């Protein structure tokens, strides 16, 4: 019959390692470095595009940075079909919540949630696992600013500052160098864009090669803004830093 | 036993010239028993205002509803959704429940932020759209609020020749109506600004 | 290489290696043959006797389906049956909506696209029989033979498993020297006589012939086992050819 | 749950000596119309079994499918079809008894009387009723519907109990049930003139009588 | 090498279960031309009844599979028998909730899908056959659409399928190249046959007797099959001029 | 509803009135209660329009389906397949159907199925409101192997009456005769058949 | 029949690939050239009519498909697989869309629902990925005219031009320095059988190519998608 | 609702009034009931409104999915029977009360389409609350084969009638003519009542109404 063919998914190695989550990682360190910054007034996503050609529209381009509510974004690295899968059954669990709660759901529950079902894929179904990983950036009124990242084992953290996708290795030490715990969004955006200028594969950091996007309750009234930074602010904010 | 006309209450929506405007009552009651006077009727999701008339927990949750709807729209589209759409939404939203419907008589009101061209709708409790450019009228209340929006409206009102006309046609009309009153909001909408007054009526 | 291992995969060729094995299991079974008469068919079966401990005439191998069709096979006995268990279904669903008994190239296609269905997935095995069966019906006589492929065709005669080269060739003589045609009662006979020279092919232990048959004039176009006296008459018949 | 359309009357019956008899007039009646005037409500079942229902005509219609599918099932794998494997009464009665009891049971009756009467292997009398509610009963004189009011009364007074059915010959049973007949023409609204009558005895077989009349019409008292 | 058992992409972007399939089709030894003429479509193909003991009448490839279209199969006759009842069912349920009588152009494409899908599911092998349609069409005409295990499907001006497809596509490529038409420009069906058959004698380079083919015909309203002396008045008609 | 088939000796010829009613309305005037599910196999219609144009375009579909692979169906098929529908769908259903064909094996053939979903193989048939009023009158006046004038005399004499007494029946008189000689349809005014 | 594929069959290897989709990839690869460009006034999508046959009627097989009034799809790789995406397209696009909100829905969220299939057929139970690229050009009121490509693991890109194929390397380069901006539909379509010409071997004409355009209303709207005759094609082959 | 349809010499003509009741109470006096169906297939509907417009959407969408699939204009009898399956399937609780017209390859055909899923082929139908009203027009004047002005009058005049002598009609009169070589689609083909003229202005003047109090965003 048909089990002469299947792979087996969702199984142990002799050392106690799932095999498809080793790979799907194995996949992800090649995708393009996504880079998320705590700071104490907001927090920063940026991103590496890849391959690029100078045909490519990247105004209307979204393959890193995706909207999940008005308080929480995503920088996505992997697949960015398979995040697109996952993008939009987080977007659903948080309006699920609205309505339920009249409340906008809190960063954690539904970055569990997204775990949770990545972690299915990985102990039931025969199914590959998503060659995701992900870099949440949110806020809401119990935990402030929060950074988190979840991979295809479903294994979620919290960070102040963390990369995902290529380089990760020198990109962390880089950031666990010259990050400080009283900086201002100002600085990370400063300290993302440095990181990802000595990490990135390509010869020089350009504006047509990057997403950016800042979460500041920097806004009139205390309210909560998600910024996702345009073609020509992120050439802006390059020449602000002087990196071009 | 009808569920139309348990909780009682009113909505109307009318156009002017480059603006809309879109008022209700106040009430919440369990037939004779008033219970709540801070039971607002219109919403609104993005530029878009609805009002919704009938049985309250149909009207809080078609709230709850196209909020969520409009949310994903926004999200996916990344845009706000526009009158015209929206009531094409409310419609089919309504009809998938067709043969156990939500008690409800539902407005739509807005300008079109691209046109310009001011906007209402009004649905029956299964989806059917009237779609009038003059006003709309619904609710336990709504022969009255035909009567009145027949007589004292006239079309291309100015923002707040508009607001007297509208405000006219709801307190009179819930002033003849056991079920309706006990105060009222009345939204005039602009292309880029949006009043809302609340209004001084008898409290009986 | 490993194209044979699996039912439904088509190899280089454009083969699907399991039916072909499927076919070895007809080869090796016992010898049953079709002969198409005038206004009917017959049906006959070589029945190996394993044992003195066999009773005589118990053991049945030819099945009837509805009451106007007859089925023989060789290969797999339990395939053959799983085969007409299916048979009786399709046949008793067509009468159900229909109200006239299944015509016998209807019934026909109803086996093909059941045993073809066994030729589509690897997760069930091709049926290891050649299937002889027909009957009358409402356009008259009807000979069929269906293969573990799904393939069958109408027949004048028809012959499979073990002493299969010998009956066909017997078979074809039948055909040239009766151009006008076999009467039923001659057609018992010559099936009696057709299995007795095709057990020479299974020559180490001796058989029991059985023997059926549908005819309009002596059956009334029902399917019915030859018993007794004709049964006997057919073996005698053969068994004076032989010497 | 439906209701009756097209009907048919009483089926009578009675055990005698060697066998049982069994009749039922042709008629499919539509309400107060007599509408269909050739329509055969005894259904016979091999060579010792004859199957009599009353009733809505499309369930008795779907009955007679249902036993003529059983004997092809039987005759399936079975050298003794025509022998001691073949369809007894009682095998045939219990089987229609388990279906009118079964659709009772989800609440979709057969809307049927039925009368089953036959003679057994061993040369037994059988006769056994079964309708739409799954009861079940047998006696001496069996009669569905109006005929178990006027027919039976007639026929008990030939065999009233056990003991007296060795002493009913064939003859004395047949000018019983022709009697019983006539009596329900008479009487009966919704009956006809022709009927059908089945003999089936342990020694002579299935005899089956078609095309019969009601005689012997005493009329003349009608003019004063 | 278990991308060449099931209908998964090899290395190369192939489909080698696909592959063996189209080979699947030439197993018969059996070439079938198709043509269409001005009212018409003709449908010819190879009959072979090896054995003497064979019913010949019931040895077919060509069907009927509604009253307009005909189907011819090369391909083995499970596979032909499979894929012919499917589309009989497909026309009749296209029939009933559409109100009318199912394209033959409709038919090809919704059996191409359904052959698609087995190209692309694992647990569905392909069928081994090449299914040509024909009908003459109320608003396109003339008609011949074909199906192959790929799910591959295009509309003809004619056609030829079997092992010796190639030699019979060219003698018809030769014809329309001269005619510079894309049918038979005939009246009658009965000299549109004797064309295929003769363009097909000369292309295979066999003579046929009454036995050796197989003729399907469709005109506006109705397909059919031609009987043994239709075929044999048609092969007179040839030799005769 | 006036619907009659009547079998006679080159086969069998369908008959029916044209009127339609929603209460006392005429939504219908001029409706086609003969309806083709084989080129010779036909059936008059009575009961819910709805039910009766749903079974018989099943049937149609079945019918078609069937010709594609076992050729030309019986008329007793057709009857089977229609009663089949009906009897099983007896408690959702309000459909009276004649079924009426042309074998040249078996010739005219008429099969009646009334409410129940029962089958009755008749020489003719009746059926709709208006046939109450012509039992007496068809009983006496019917013969079995009529000529083709005679039997259409016969049906146009039969629903002239029936037309006459019900309010429910109407129009004019279709027919659709069934031969070996092909399929011929006629049709009758009222100022023809009511002058009868 | 038990469908009992219901494990993956595209699945991560060490090197962390996914076989069966660089397969499909390698497909596509194989398949004929297909290019898109995008103007200020307009999109222009075009491919080779590949006549399998001369006998074959290629009007018949139509490579570049409708699927909105507003949006258009050409493809290359294999021709079944896109036609059953045309066909689920052009679905999604009234049940998910239209009967929801009375409209067709923009150009990007008919790509994404598309690539969404793509993707499922990529990690589900029992199937093969896509074995085509496509690239859907479409025109909607809020986002204007677009041009996005959309590969067999469900990735899709926006693009001002490009090419999918056998000859795609070189055709994109050649787009590379003949786009600008300014470009009108026109001088798009020009450019575009430009580098059509360079990946065709045989004839070159309006019959063995196939070129659509999304660009003005042809006359509630009219449809902006317009797929080009066999004339309009030759009129434009004598000022090349 | 007084809906209409005719067949004439080249087409069909469909007509309908504009009067949309909720109870006894007019809601839009000018709004559509005829609907599209394909660009050669047009829908007049009658009863539940809601019905109507959504059973009228659903078989124009299927319809542009086999129209793509098959790439020639879809036919009315495909139409009709998509409706009335649809509507036999839900007995009589969709209250569609349809007149599908429309022109195919195979003519002009009109169709009366109702809630239980009986359909009627006619060369001229009437249907809503003021079909006997508009009946009594083409049983007084039809005949078959007219001239196109002529059975656009025909049609216009029975939608008239429907309008005055049935209340639940009202409004304008829209017409929907359909052959080969064109689609008309006139709306308002006629408005015969004019709006009723207000004698007083009893609109008020500015700061007439008590307010409490009052807010303004920005957006
Ligand atoms: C005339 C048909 S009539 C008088 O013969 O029944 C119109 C037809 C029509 C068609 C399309 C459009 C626009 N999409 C408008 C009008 N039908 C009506 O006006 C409906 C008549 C009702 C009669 C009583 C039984 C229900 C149908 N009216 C409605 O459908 C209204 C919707 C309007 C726009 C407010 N709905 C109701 O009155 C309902 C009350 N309760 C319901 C569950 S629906
Ligand atoms: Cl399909
Ligand atoms: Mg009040
Ligand atoms: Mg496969
Ligand atoms: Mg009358």
């Amino acid at each position: 019959g048909s089990r002469r063919y299947d792979s087996r998914t969702t199984i142990f190695s002799p050392e106690g390692r799932l095999y498809q989550v080793e790979y799907a990682l194995e996949s992800i360190s090649h995708a393009g470095t996504a880079i998320g910054i705590m700071a104490s007034d907001g927090i920063v996503l940026a991103a590496e595009r890849k391959v690029t050609s100078t045909l490519l529209e990247q105004d209307t381009s979204t393959e890193k940075l995706y909207k999940l509510n008005d308080k929480i974004a995503v920088a996505v690295a992997g697949l960015t079909a398979d995040a697109e899968i996952l993008i939009n059954t987080a977007r659903i669990h948080a309006q699920n919540y609205l309505k339920t709660y009249n409340e906008d759901i809190p960063v954690e529950i539904l970055v569990r949630r997204l775990s949770d079902i990545k972690q299915g894929y990985t102990q039931h179904g025969g199914l590959r696992p998503f060659g995701v990983s992900f870099i949440y950036a949110g806020y809401d009124d119990r935990y402030g600013y929060q950074l988190y990242t979840s991979n295809p084992s479903g294994n979620y953290t919290g960070w102040k500052a963390i990369s995902v996708g290529a380089n990760t290795s020198a990109a962390q030490t880089l950031l666990q160098m010259d990050y400080k715990d009283d900086m201002k969004v100002d600085d990370a955006i400063e300290l993302a864009l440095k990181t990802l200028s000595k990490t990135t594969d390509s010869s020089a950091l350009t504006y047509d090669r990057l997403e950016f996007a800042t979460i500041r309750k920097g806004a009139n009234d205390g309210e909560v803004y998600q910024k996702i930074f345009k073609p020509q602010e992120i050439k802006d904010i390059l020449v602000k830093t002087g990196i071009t | 036993s009808d569920p139309s006309s348990i909780n009682g209450g009113i909505v109307v929506a009318m156009t002017g010239k480059d603006c809309v405007a879109i008022a209700c009552d106040l009430r919440l009651g369990s037939q004779s028993l008033g219970v709540s006077n801070k039971f607002e009727k219109i919403f609104h999701y993005g530029h878009v205002f609805l009002g919704i008339t009938g049985l309250a927990t149909d009207v809080t949750t078609l709230n709850e509803m196209f909020r969520y709807k409009t949310n994903l729209y926004k999200l996916k589209e990344e845009r706000a959704i526009e009158p015209e759409t929206f009531t094409q939404l409310v419609s089919s939203s309504l009809y998938e429940r067709r043969f156990g419907p939500y008690f409800v008589g539902p407005v739509v009101a807005g300008i079109n932020s691209k046109s310009g061209k001011p906007f209402i709708a009004g649905f029956d409790l299964i989806g059917c759209i009237d779609e009038a450019k003059d006003f709309i009228v619904s609710g336990t209340a709504s022969d009255q609020l035909f009567g009145m929006c027949e007589s004292l409206y006239e079309p291309n009102l100015e923002p707040e020749d508009l607001f007297e006309t509208i405000s006219q046609a709801l307190l009179n009309a819930a002033d003849r109506d056991a079920l309706s009153g006990w105060g009222a909001v009345v939204y005039i909408i602009k292309k880029d600004e949006v009043v809302k007054r609340y209004l001084k009526m008898r409290q009986d | 290489t490993g194209y044979d291992l699996s039912n439904s995969v088509f190899s280089p060729d454009g083969r699907n290696f399991q039916v072909e094995y499927a076919v070895k299991a007809v080869e090796n079974g016992t010898t049953s043959i079709g002969i198409k008469c005038n206004d009917g068919v017959v049906f006959a079966v070589e029945k190996l006797i394993t044992s003195k401990l066999l009773v005589p005439q118990k053991n049945v191998k030819i099945q009837v389906v509805d009451r106007h069709i007859g089925c023989v096979y060789s290969g797999l006995i339990p395939d053959g049956r799983h085969l007409v268990n299916r048979g009786r279904e399709e046949a008793a669903s067509f009468k159900k909506l229909y109200k006239t008994p299944i015509p016998i190239p209807a019934f026909a296609d109803r086996l093909g696209q059941y045993v073809q269905a066994h030729t589509l997935y690897n997760s069930v095995r091709p049926f290891g029989v050649s299937t002889i069966f027909g009957g009358v019906d409402k356009n008259g006589a009807h000979l069929y033979m269906l293969e573990p492929s799904g393939s069958y065709w109408g027949y004048k005669g028809a012959a499979t498993g073990k002493g299969r080269q010998s009956a066909k060739a017997e078979l074809e003589k039948l055909v040239d020297h009766h151009p006008e045609g076999l009467s039923a009662r001659e057609a018992v006979k010559q099936a009696a006589k057709i299995i007795y020279l095709a057990h020479e092919d299974n020559k180490e232990k001796d058989f029991e012939l059985e023997i059926s048959w549908c005819s309009l004039s002596e059956t009334n176009g029902l399917h019915k086992f030859v018993k007794g006296d004709l049964l006997q008459e057919a073996i005698d018949f053969a068994q004076k050819e032989i010497n | 749950t439906q209701q009756p359309i097209v009907t048919g009357t009483s089926v009578i019956s009675m055990k005698y000596d060697n066998g049982v008899i069994i009749a039922a007039d042709n008629l499919g009646s539509y309400g107060s119309l007599l509408r269909f005037n050739g329509v055969e409500r005894l259904i016979p079942v091999g060579d010792n079994t004859v199957v009599g229902i009353s009733g809505d005509i499309s369930d008795m219609q779907h009955i007679e499918r249902l036993l003529k599918d059983l004997v092809t099932e039987n005759a399936y794998d079975n050298p003794l079809a025509d022998a001691e494997e073949a369809l007894e009464p009682s095998y045939i009665f219990e089987y229609l008894a388990t279906v009118m009891y079964q659709r009772r049971s989800k609440m979709n009756p057969l809307w049927n009387a039925i009368i089953v009467a036959g003679v057994q292997s061993n040369g037994d009398q059988f006769l056994r009723y079964v309708n739409l509610l799954g009861v079940t009963y047998s006696s001496p004189t069996l009669a569905t519907g109006f005929g178990a009011h006027m027919a039976n009364p007639l026929l008990r007074k030939v065999v009233d109990r056990e003991s007296d059915i060795p002493k009913t010959t064939v003859q004395v049973a047949e000018e019983a049930i022709v009697n019983a007949m006539r009596v329900l023409y008479y009487r009966d609204a919704r009956s006809s003139r022709n009927f059908s009558l089945a003999i089936i005895d342990k020694n002579t077989g299935l005899t089956f009588k078609k095309n019969l009349q009601v005689e012997n019409m005493k009329w003349d008292f009608a003019k004063d | 090498g278990y991308d060449r058992h099931i209908t998964i992409f090899s290395p190369e972007g192939r489909l080698y279960q696909v592959e063996y399939a189209f080979k699947a089709t030439n197993q018969t030894n059996i070439n079938s031309l198709a043509v269409r003429g001005k009212d018409c479509t003709v449908v010819i193909s190879q009959k072979k009844v090896p054995d003497k003991l064979l019913d010949p009448t019931t040895v077919s490839y060509i069907f009927c599979i509604s009253r307009t279209i005909g189907m011819v199969v090369n391909g083995p006759i499970p596979d032909a028998r499979n894929a012919a009842l499917r589309a009989k069912a497909e026309a009749a349920e296209f029939r009933y909730k559409y109100g009318y009588d199912m394209p033959c152009d409709v038919l090809a494409k919704r059996m191409a899908n359904l052959s698609q899908i087995y190209t692309q599911r694992a647990y569905m092998r392909p069928l081994g056959v090449i299914l040509t349609f024909v009908s003459v069409d109320e608003e396109l005409g003339p008609s011949i659409y074909k199906t192959d295990p790929a799910g591959y499907y295009v509309g003809y001006k004619a056609t030829a399928t079997g092992p010796k497809q190639q030699e019979i596509t060219t003698n018809l490529e030769n014809h329309f190249k001269k005619s510079k038409i894309d049918h038979i420009n005939e009246e009658s069906w009965e000299k549109v046959v004797e064309f295929a058959i003769t363009h097909m004698i000369d292309a295979l380079g066999t003579e046929f007797s009454k036995n050796d083919l197989e003729v399907g015909v469709a005109t506006k309203d109705k397909f059919f099959t031609l009987s043994a002396e239709n075929i044999e008045e048609r092969l007179v008609a040839i030799a005769e001029q | 509803t006036s619907i009659m088939a009547v079998t006679f000796k080159d086969g069998v010829i369908l008959g029916a009135d044209s009127r339609t009613t929603t209460g006392a309305y005429i939504a219908n005037r001029v409706t086609d209660k003969l309806t083709r599910v084989h080129d010779k196999i036909w059936c008059c219609r009575s009961g819910s329009a709805a039910d009766t144009q749903a079974i018989a375009d099943i049937v149609q579909y079945h019918l078609e389906l069937y010709t594609s692979q076992y050729g030309t169906p019986s008329t007793e098929t057709a009857a089977s397949v229609f009663k089949e529908l009906c009897y099983e769908n007896k408690d959702n259903l309000t459909a009276g159907i004649i079924v009426a064909g042309y074998d040249d094996k078996n010739k005219g053939e008429v099969y009646t199925i009334p409410l129940g979903g029962s089958v009755h193989k008749l020489p003719y048939a009746i059926a709709g409101s208006g046939s109450t009023f012509i039992y007496g009158y068809c009983d006496k006046n019917f013969r079995e192997n009529m000529s083709k004038e005679e039997t259409v005399d016969f049906i146009k004499h039969s629903l002239s009456q029936a037309i006459k007494w019900d309010g429910s029946s109407g129009g004019v008189i279709r027919m659709v005769v069934l031969t070996a000689a092909g399929v011929e349809r006629l049709i009758f005014y009222p100022d023809e058949y009511e002058q009868l | 029949m038990t469908d009992r594929y219901s494990f993956s069959l595209t699945t991560f290897s060490p090197s962390g690939k996914l076989g069966q989709i660089d397969y499909a990839l390698t497909a596509v690869k194989q398949g004929v050239t297909s290019l898109g460009i995008k103007a200020t006034n307009g999109v222009v999508i075009a491919t080779e009519k590949k006549s399998s046959s001369p006998l074959a009627m290629s009007e018949t097989l139509s490579k570049v498909s409708l699927l909105t009034p507003d949006i258009g799809a050409v493809y290359s790789g294999m021709g079944p697989d896109y036609r059953v995406l045309v066909d689920k397209s052009r679905k999604v696009a009234h049940t998910s869309y239209k009967r929801i909100y009375g409209e067709y829905p923009p150009t990007k969220l008919l790509v994404s629902e598309v690539a969404k299939i793509m993707q499922e057929a990529t990690q589900s139970g029992g199937v093969r990925p896509f074995g085509v690229s496509l690239l859907i050009a479409g025109h909607d009121e809020f986002n204007g005219f677009s041009l996005y490509q959309v590969d067999p693991s469900g990735s899709y890109f926006p693009w001002k031009a490009t090419a999918i194929g056998k000859g795609s390397v070189a055709a994109k380069t050649f787009l590379e320095k003949r786009w600008n901006d300014e470009l009108e539909l026109e001088d798009a379509i020009h450019i575009a059988l430009l580098t059509l010409k360079e990946s065709v071997e045989g004839e070159f004409n309006g019959d063995t190519i196939e070129l659509a355009i999304i660009g003005d209303e042809n006359p509630d709207k009219g449809p902006r998608f317009r797929k080009l005759t066999s004339q309009e094609i030759n009129d434009r082959l004598e000022a090349l | 609702t007084t809906i209409a349809g005719v067949v004439y010499k080249d087409g069909i003509v469909l007509g309908a009034d504009t009067r949309a009741t909720e109870g006894m109470v007019v809601a839009d006096k000018n709004c559509s009931k005829i609907h599209f169906i394909s660009p050669n297939i047009y829908c007049c509907g009658a009863g539940t409104a809601a019905d109507t417009d959504m059973t009228t959407q659903l078989i124009s969408s299927n319809l542009e999915l086999h129209s793509l699939s098959t790439g020639r204009l879809p036919r009315v009898v495909t139409a009709n029977r998509m409706l009335k399956q649809m509507l036999f399937r839900y007995q009589g609780y969709i209250g569609a009360a349809l007149v599908l017209g429309g022109v195919d390859v195979t003519g002009p055909h009109l169709y009366s389409i109702y809630p239980h899923g009986s359909t009627d082929k006619l060369p001229y139908v009437t249907m809503g609350s003021g079909s006997l009203a508009a009946m009594a027009v083409f049983e007084d004047k039809f005949r078959p084969d007219m001239e196109e002005e002529e059975a656009k009058n025909l049609v216009s005049e029975a939608i008239a009638a429907g309008i005055f002598n049935d209340l639940g009609s009202g409004g304008n009169i829209d017409l929907c003519v359909i052959s080969k070589n064109k689609l008309d689609f006139l709306r308002p083909y006629t408005v015969p009542n004019k709006k009723g003229t207000r004698l007083g202005r009893y609109r008020c003047e500015k700061g007439t109404t008590a307010v409490l109090t009052e807010k303004i965003t920005p957006l």
